[PDB]
């Protein structure tokens, strides 16, 4: 029930940064991986005997509520036009809001998706899709 | 204990970055518990204990010696049970150096044999009328100067009077110069009293003397120098119509600048009531004196200064056995009184079985357990060191540390390079039937590792798992130790109005069932616990069943056709 | 890349030195110019490219490889550093987050083949106040230079 | 094992090419399992075992001796299958040469009887008030010569005085350098102690001597010539002002230059505080004392060495009973002690059946098996070698460490040119019958080749395959030793609560499913497996099928006239 004891992350105890600044307005954040995996059959039996790794894949998605400022389009994570072949890699990272320990870190996000929507009474809402080349989850000991 | 060091002040926004063959070392993990050590070393104060969180730390004030080496093996024997927190202190009674020259009284803020090579010497700067001052510590190369020292601001008097004088009386009782008077023709305008009230700092005497309209007192900006008023320096007669009449306080600007050096402490020469010996420009002398003493016949006091500090693992790095001894009885003095601990040791090189149970007839206690084996451990800078047992049971214990109140050190991996004997089988079950805990190799295809066979104390008899293995007694000893405290606080502590025995009995199976539910106490009687009262006393009793690890697996295999 | 062994325009020399000579002088911390010749082909060559620095144990005071890409590595780092940190409240910045980025720069250098492999967990940080201090690890770039061969002739 | 010879590190970056008529007789080949010998051999230091690559390096390492012969068959016994790894560690207890002229003591590295042909002599050169230093060596043809030895810079004066005197002054108790001065006329101009800091180092000496405006300090032009101060000899009223002064350290030049070097080591004499003797010149000197001892009764204390090194497949180089009986019981307590063991032995040139029997009546552990032929093997320098069947073991030991861990011995060829003894088929069933490993000599159409016949061990029942034949015992020890690695790391380290029966089940069946799919066995009747548990304490019974191997056959003709 307290905030130390508890063993398991409610979404509260999180925290999630880019580029040494908090995302205001977070709603939900989702991370992704397939590492390829594939069976090897043969002639002899049907059994698969062994198991091996291709390709590796990972995306992250991430939503917010559009405040007025510091949007990603505002903030210049995030691009329309064709600014974007102007924008570098970014690094993101999640992170445990007491102590401001590291929980999991995504290196190489590169964007893929944009959404948006506007609607008579809910609040706008913006989403966004990252690609990334590595996920690391060091520095916890 | 103490966090000895604070923050450096820093100047600049910056960052640097600069090469070296070695970094900064191991650091202090998460811990439950804390692990205590005594052993020779560089560095740091005599019969005082310091707290270390990282090995930067231990470097910057155990500057050398082999108990660096003991917290080297403790954080870097495994990263996965990194040792915890430390408790440090030098068996060694060092003393500081001194100098004496040139009205000063100069001391080391370092303790041994290193602090002589500190060299310290005043200068006269004739540019301000000033003296000057330089500190270099040679061996760690720490260069410092301080410039324009005691003079704080300048009067002139601007008017058309034949003489302006300044000035201030000494007091003979306390030494003490704490008065300024402006008199000129004859006539005074103001005195200020520099022992407090209404002038107590020279700020406020700047402010005054600035308001007569014949006068100006203007800040040096050599150095911040708002002293207070007391500490200004004997004057007599100066003339205020020349060109510059400077107020000194020579000690005070020493006093606060040389605070903030990190090798030296400053005392104000008194003459051998006798008069104070002039502060003056002197050669840059090395300081003398200072030694590393020798160690005491006996440990038992520096043991008493660990009491009430929760380590509950506490290592002497020494071989001698009147030593083992004290730290036994010491150890068993502070289980009783309400502070549970263990005690590792392990003598010598090499030592012979016999020798090993020579120490196991003088001693057999469960809060103590022995280590036979000696090895060499492969260090930090490429080093490798051949070393007594002793730091073999600073890997035990640093281990231990790391490792999990439920969870032994039984057949744990060790990083150690070799070891002096290799054990046999029959060897090695002599050693742990007889009460001694020993390390085994085993290897691989291609690896080789060893491994500790298993937890076992001093204490020989094997009916009782509490006292012969200090996994299963320390997990019995955190579990009420923790217990009753939290019930001191509820009962005794905080103030409770009105008490029952089954109160407390519900609240003893509150805390008990907690505890499963964590898995940290397998299975426990919930029936067997009872509560007595008696007046302002209440007694309590109850059971737990012990964990039991894994220990023996037999094979047999049959060959058959088809 | 090193200059070592590379060719050069020079048409003539004053001076040919022995073998030993070469060793002599390419110990002492000195630059010298071998001439090469076999098959009619005939080139000019520098034999090293250590520093007057003496002391072998330090390869990367002794020689221009080490050294050169370690300048432009750490002023790169440097620069990296300051814009990320400098201008950033202290409340929201911790050891850790320091710890993942030190990985991830390493790890894109890694990637362009710039430097060898990095022990990456040998990184750690401490964290005061408005100070830090962090300490790291990482293997340079090797290169070959001798080979020894020998000859053996059975008759058959 | 204890580490190959190095040496010199990279001089200058090029391309050595050279010519040799014998060059690389064999090299390792890639393995697992290692392959261990003992013998006769002239070189290295005795009750050492080294790591053996290289053909060469034992050849420089051990110049000769029957070792070499032994290894060469063993990488090259077989194209496709060759030993590997190789540890070797020679029997006999030699000593080094020694010689002790002139304040110096010369002793060689190298052990043996050729140690006594190295000659070193001391020569004096007057030219520049040093010694040169001659060795000789016509065995390997070794020769070594320096000059302008124990000279450091010098210093010069300039001033007016009539005199400039330089001395070197010494500890009383150590013999080494505490103080050099410098002295202007009458008058002490400068001094350095020798207490550390920059007057260890003559390069900071250079430069402080150079910073005085009367003193000149150069360096000698013959390569670098920097020593520690310590090092000095002692000089008294050295006249600097006439001519320049040499500094003096003739121990300690000679040291570094006639560094590496190690068919030659030095020690100073004490002079019977026993003085250090200065050190005279000496005509060259053969040394004496070189030599190489007998071979004791017993080798058990050589053996015991190989123990807890991953060895396998010992060979001992020796024919008669008493060696063969003290491996015999060597390698059972290795099997005992969870590192088996297997051995190869040989009768000598026995050429004979009747003196096997009696050698097989004495020995018939299953851990050891017996050759019984002996034949002439080809080196690569062309010598027949003829050889005892004790080295044909070596061949088929090489043999067997190159091997698969699942494969036999038992009909694959032999580089072997011929041998003393063909024998008929009665004779090798009798052979093979009592446990005998014989070699066959096969022809036909043209093609001949050597065989072995069998793998069968000095056991004698058929009716236990895994103790009579090296197929079922090799595979069956390296199972046991992975399995068990596994079982005492998955259970050992866990709380018996969460464990039982049925858990160790399935993982029993998972480890040997895995195993099947590699192949490394047949299959196995997975049900047969059944556990049974009581608190810390578990047993096991599993039923496996081993690895059949096809070995005889018969067939029939008949001729129908069309």
């Amino acid at each position: 029930a307290s905030e130390a004891k508890q063993t398991v992350h409610t979404g509260n105890t999180v925290l999630l940064m880019i580029k040494g600044k908090p995302v205001g307005r977070a709603q939900s954040a989702s991370g992704q991986r397939e590492y390829g995996t594939t069976g090897v059959y043969e002639i002899g039996s049907i059994m698969p005997q062994e198991h091996v790794y291709l390709r590796y894949e990972g995306t992250i998605t991430v939503e917010r509520l559009r405040m007025k400022k510091e949007n990603f389009a505002d903030l210049g994570y995030a691009s329309l036009g064709e600014e974007i072949l102007k924008k570098d890699i970014i690094d993101i990272l999640v992170v445990d809001n007491l102590t401001k320990q590291v929980i999991i870190s995504y290196h190489g996000c590169s964007a893929n998706n944009y959404n948006e929507t506007w609607q008579t009474n809910e609040i706008v809402t913006e989403e966004i899709e990252f690609s990334y080349l590595t996920a690391s989850d060091k520095a916890r000991t | 204990a103490v966090e000895p060091f604070p923050r450096r002040p820093i100047t600049r926004p910056h960052a640097s970055i600069e090469v070296d063959t070695s970094g900064i070392g191991g650091s202090a993990g998460s811990s439950e518990k804390v692990f205590c050590l005594i052993g020779q070393a560089e560095g740091g104060e005599p019969n005082t204990v310091y707290e270390l969180r990282n090995y930067s730390q231990a470097k910057r004030l155990f500057r050398s010696g082999e108990l660096l080496d003991a917290i080297e093996l403790a954080w870097g024997s495994n990263p996965n049970y990194t040792a915890g927190r430390i408790l440090a202190m030098r068996i060694e009674d060092a003393k500081p150096a001194s100098a004496e020259i040139g009205g000063l009284k100069i001391t080391s803020k370092i303790y041994g044999n290193v602090a002589n090579n500190i060299q310290v010497g005043l200068e006269k700067n004739t540019l301000s009328d000033s003296l000057r001052l330089r500190v270099i510590f040679q061996d760690d190369r720490f260069n410092e100067v301080y410039d324009n020292i005691g003079n704080i601001f300048t009067i002139k008097y601007k008017g058309e009077e034949a003489n302006a004088t300044f000035s201030v009386e000494h007091d003979e009782e306390t030494q003490k110069a704490s008065r300024l008077v402006l008199k000129v023709g004859d006539q005074e305008v103001k005195s200020y009293d520099l022992t407090g009230g209404a002038y107590d700092y020279t700020n406020a005497i700047i402010t005054d003397i600035n308001q007569l309209p014949d006068f100006e007192a203007k800040l040096s900006p050599f150095g911040d120098k708002n002293l207070e008023s007391s500490k200004l320096d004997k004057i007599e007669n100066a003339n205020i119509k020349d060109k510059a009449v400077y107020v000194k306080a020579v000690f005070g600007d020493l006093e606060k600048q040389t605070a903030y050096n990190g090798i030296v402490s400053f005392e104000q020469l008194n003459a051998e009531t006798s008069p104070i010996k002039t502060i003056e420009p002197f050669e840059l002398t090395k300081l003398k004196g200072g030694t590393n003493g020798e160690p005491p016949a006996t440990w038992a006091d520096k043991l008493d200064k660990f009491a009430h500090e929760g380590g509950y693992y506490i290592v002497p790095l020494s071989s001698k056995q009147s030593v083992h001894a004290e730290v036994a009885s010491f150890v068993k003095e502070r289980s009783d009184a309400g502070e549970p601990m263990r005690a590792i040791v392990g003598g010598g090189f090499n030592e012979s079985k016999e020798q090993l149970f020579g120490r196991q007839a003088s001693l057999s206690n469960p809060r103590v357990s022995l280590v036979a084996n000696s090895g060499t451990f492969v260090m930090d800078d490429g080093r490798k060191n051949h070393v007594p047992a002793y730091m073999v049971a600073v890997a035990l214990g640093g281990l231990a540390s790391g490792l999990e109140i439920g969870e032994s050190i039984t057949f744990k991996p060790l990083r150690v390079s070799s070891l002096d004997q290799i054990y046999e089988s029959i060897d090695l079950d002599e050693l742990n039937e007889n009460g001694i805990i020993s390390i085994e190799f085993v290897r691989n295809r291609t690896n080789t590792f060893f491994r500790i066979v298993d937890d076992v104390t001093t204490f020989n008899d094997k009916s009782d798992p509490v006292k012969a293995e200090m996994a299963v007694g320390e997990a019995n000893d955190f579990l009420v130790s923790e217990l009753k405290v939290q019930l001191e606080d509820q009962f005794i502590g905080t103030r409770t109005i009105n008490t029952s025995a089954s109160i407390i009995k519900d609240f003893i199976q509150s805390y008990l069932g907690r505890k499963k539910r964590d898995n940290e106490i397998q299975d426990f009687p919930a029936e067997d616990v009872q509560v007595i009262v008696e007046g302002n006393e209440a007694r309590i009793s109850m059971t737990v069943y012990p964990i039991r690890s894994f220990k023996k697996i037999s094979v047999s295999l049959v060959y058959k056709q088809q």
